[PDB]
């Protein structure tokens, strides 16, 4: 794979089986995925209810961000009372299910895809208070630097998403930016992540890729972050920035956007495994051919005549 | 060929046969028996297969039969097959006539009675030898040597004993088996090379890995030095071409199959190996004899060939009375004076003690179980053969 999905895939699969299936059968599943983040499904009732439920170490944060709304928005009827030792819960009823295969698809896609919808609530706030920004600055272009400069402090999120992490997000009347305080503490990985983290600034300041948003990257804060809790300039983290303009968070594209941003740091990470079984394809070649600068030191000797399992032979 | 005592060594891997006063044996080959059989394998013209073939007649054309052994542990586990090696033995290697005969046989030192009574039945009633005696396999071996003190441990492919003796009294309470030698040694070789894959699990097969081990295997003097040029070199990697004509790499089962006589544990024996097992039978001799029997240990056997054994038991036997005597203080081992004797001949000094037994007592008539005193008194005609 060359990009990450943005959906937990076992919960796609799971409930695309249980939504095709005649004769459900009971089930009781922890399952791990990236950032820290941890389902649990589980048929708790009846085989015929399916309860997924989710723990994320920042989830406090991203209810003061306006998430149960997003989810309630989401989820409707199928929302339920937090599990014991979860974050939040929905409870899918296998009888009361959709009617079209396509009402399937899409909700055990919309099921397998929490994790994003969870973290999507920051974001969805930054989108909509900078189409209200837009509009002020729209009528009044002599003020709107001052409403930029306001919004740049009050209306500023920080989510502390994984320990070695933050992200930083704020409006402004025509973009979106967006900074990961990113480090890797796994020293390989780190030795590395300086080469990916650099060859991606470096990529963004080419003719085909301009498109993109503008992104930038340091190792002090941006000036409008220099103060925010657990940022600290010194201990060898990156600031990589992200300024999503208007083009990049047109109704068409937000969602999207929303899904591929949030995966930044995952996809580097990955990139960086990958990485490594790269190097040691482009090794084991060389070590193939230093094989043909030894085998120049073995006298010539035709090594007899053999039958395919290594056994002896008689002719010629 | 002679008309002194006919002498045989029965040995579990091997039979030895010859005469009183030969210098080393008449004839020797695998003491192994074969029925025809076919197996998506070659054929030829070149030899014909009869129902029974044994010895060097099987070895040689063994891709084309079924081996069997007669013999496991020093006792004969099936006697129609060793019946069909005693035929060959005297009809076809040594072409003799039996009839009145006195021959000399061997077996290990705490065999079932069982298997001597059986042995000796069929000599005096299959071929009629005129007088038989058995000897302790161990006992022979230091006749061979010219000896008559410090303890004789024989190695065979079926038994390693021990059988401590000092000046010409046999200790018959200090007289011990370890059921580990050449053979546990060899189906240890095979499920070492079952790790690399290579599979030798047809009866035949046995006896190419029993050739593998005779002449690619080490005992290793210094294991953590070994498990260096194993683990860390390749200087250890043989290449082995088997009678298939397929090659095979050989590399740390080299030095890691002779070890599990020195630690039989590696091949699921709870009992001590070779120095342990020595030095736990040597101590356990009366305070006076001690030093005479650490003075001149006696190596014996096939399974005692193994290139660094005798290096290795000195070495391990001086490292284990400094843990166990001296407890580990330095001031007296230079004191301990342990010998090895570990001669040339020393694979066949059953059988070469056998021709020498065999001459000292051709002549006394008494000395031998005579076949008229077998069919009086039966298995009780045997209790002349001593404790
Ligand atoms: N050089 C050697 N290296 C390793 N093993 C050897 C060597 N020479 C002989 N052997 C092994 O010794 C065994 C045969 O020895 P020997 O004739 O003394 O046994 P045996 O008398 O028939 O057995 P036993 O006394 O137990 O009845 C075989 O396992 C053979 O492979
Ligand atoms: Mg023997």
């Amino acid at each position: 794979m060359l990009s990450l999905d943005y959906n937990n895939i076992f919960i796609y699969e799971l409930l695309t089986e249980r939504f095709s299936s005649e004769n459900p059968s009971s089930i009781d599943q922890v399952v791990t995925d990236f950032d820290g983040v941890t389902f649990h499904i589980s048929t708790p009732e009846e085989k015929t209810k399916i309860l997924i439920s989710l723990s994320m170490k920042c989830y406090p944060e991203l209810v003061n961000y306006g998430t149960l709304d997003l989810l309630k928005q989401i989820y409707g009827a199928y929302v339920h009372e937090p599990e014991m030792g979860y974050n939040f819960s929905i409870l899918i009823d296998l009888q009361q299910l959709p009617a079209t295969d396509e009402e399937k698809e899409q909700l055990a896609m919309s099921i397998s895809m929490l994790k994003r919808n969870v973290l999507a609530a920051p974001f969805h706030r930054a989108f909509t208070k900078q189409a209200e920004l837009a509009d002020l600055a729209r009528k009044d272009p002599e003020n709107a630097p001052m409403l930029d400069k306001q919004a740049t402090s009050q209306e500023l999120m920080a989510i502390h998403y994984r320990d070695e992490e933050t992200i930083v997000l704020w409006p402004e009347h025509d973009r979106v930016t967006v900074v990961f305080s990113t480090k890797f503490r796994e020293e390989t990985d780190r030795i590395f992540g300086k080469v990916f983290l650099q060859e991606f600034v470096d990529a963004r300041r080419r003719p085909a890729i301009q498109t993109a948003p503008q992104v930038l990257f340091s190792y002090d804060p941006p000036l409008e972050i220099r103060d925010i809790q657990g940022i600290q300039k010194g201990d060898d983290f990156g600031f990589v920035t992200f300024v999503l303009f208007e083009r990049h968070f047109t109704p068409q594209n937000r969602e999207d956007c929303i899904s591929h941003i949030q995966v930044f740091r995952n996809t580097l990470h990955f990139h960086i495994k990958a990485s490594k079984a790269y190097m040691h394809q482009r090794m084991r070649k060389r070590v193939a051919d230093f094989q043909k600068v030894l085998n120049r030191a073995k006298p010539d000797v035709e090594l007899e005549r053999k039958t395919a399992t290594g056994r002896s032979f008689v002719r010629a | 060929m002679e008309s002194a005592p006919i002498v045989l060594d029965n040995g579990t891997g091997f039979v030895k046969v010859g005469y009183a006063k030969d210098n080393f044996p008449r004839f020797q080959f695998p003491s192994i028996v074969g029925r025809p059989i076919l197996r998506a394998e070659e054929k030829t013209g070149n030899v014909q297969i009869k129902d029974v073939m044994v010895g060097d007649e099987a070895e040689a054309v063994r891709s084309l039969l079924q081996v069997k052994y007669p013999m496991e542990n020093g006792i004969i586990r099936d006697f129609e097959e060793m019946n069909q090696l005693w035929d060959y033995t005297f009809f076809e290697k040594l072409k003799i006539d039996p009839r009145g005969r006195k021959i000399l046989l061997t077996e290990p030192p705490m065999n079932p009675v069982a298997n001597r009574e059986k042995m000796c039945e069929t000599m005096f009633e299959r071929y009629g030898f005129g007088g038989v005696y058995v000897a302790i396999q161990a006992v022979l071996s230091l006749y061979a040597q010219g000896l008559s003190s410090g303890v004789v441990v024989d190695s065979g492919d079926g038994v390693t004993h021990i059988v401590p003796v000092y000046e010409s009294v046999v200790l018959n309470h200090l007289v011990g088996r370890l059921d580990v030698a050449g053979r546990d040694a060899t189906r240890y070789l095979i499920s070492l090379l079952l790790r690399k894959g290579y599979a030798f699990n047809r009866t035949a097969d046995f006896e190419t890995v029993r050739e593998m081990k005779e002449k690619l295997c080490y005992v290793s003097y210094d294991l953590e030095l070994d498990h260096k040029l194993s683990e860390e070199t390749t200087v250890l990697m043989r290449n082995y071409t088997l009678p298939d004509g397929r090659v095979i790499k050989v590399g740390s089962e080299r030095y890691e199959c002779p070890e599990c006589l020195f630690q039989p544990h590696l091949v699921g024996s709870e009992q001590p190996g070779l120095s342990e097992f020595i030095f736990d039978t040597i101590q356990a001799a009366d305070v006076d004899i001690r030093k005479y029997l650490y003075r001149a240990i006696v190596l014996s056997g096939g399974s005692s060939m193994y290139a660094g054994l005798p290096s290795r038991l000195e070495k391990e036997i001086k490292q284990l009375w400094f843990e166990r005597v001296l407890h580990g203080d330095p001031a007296r081992l230079p004191n301990f004076k342990v010998k090895i004797e570990d001669a040339p001949r020393r694979r066949h000094a059953v059988f070469i003690g056998g021709a020498v037994l065999a001459d000292i007592m051709a002549q006394n008539d008494h000395m031998w179980v005579s076949k008229a005193e077998w069919e009086e008194y039966g298995v009780r005609a045997l209790d002349k053969l001593g404790p």
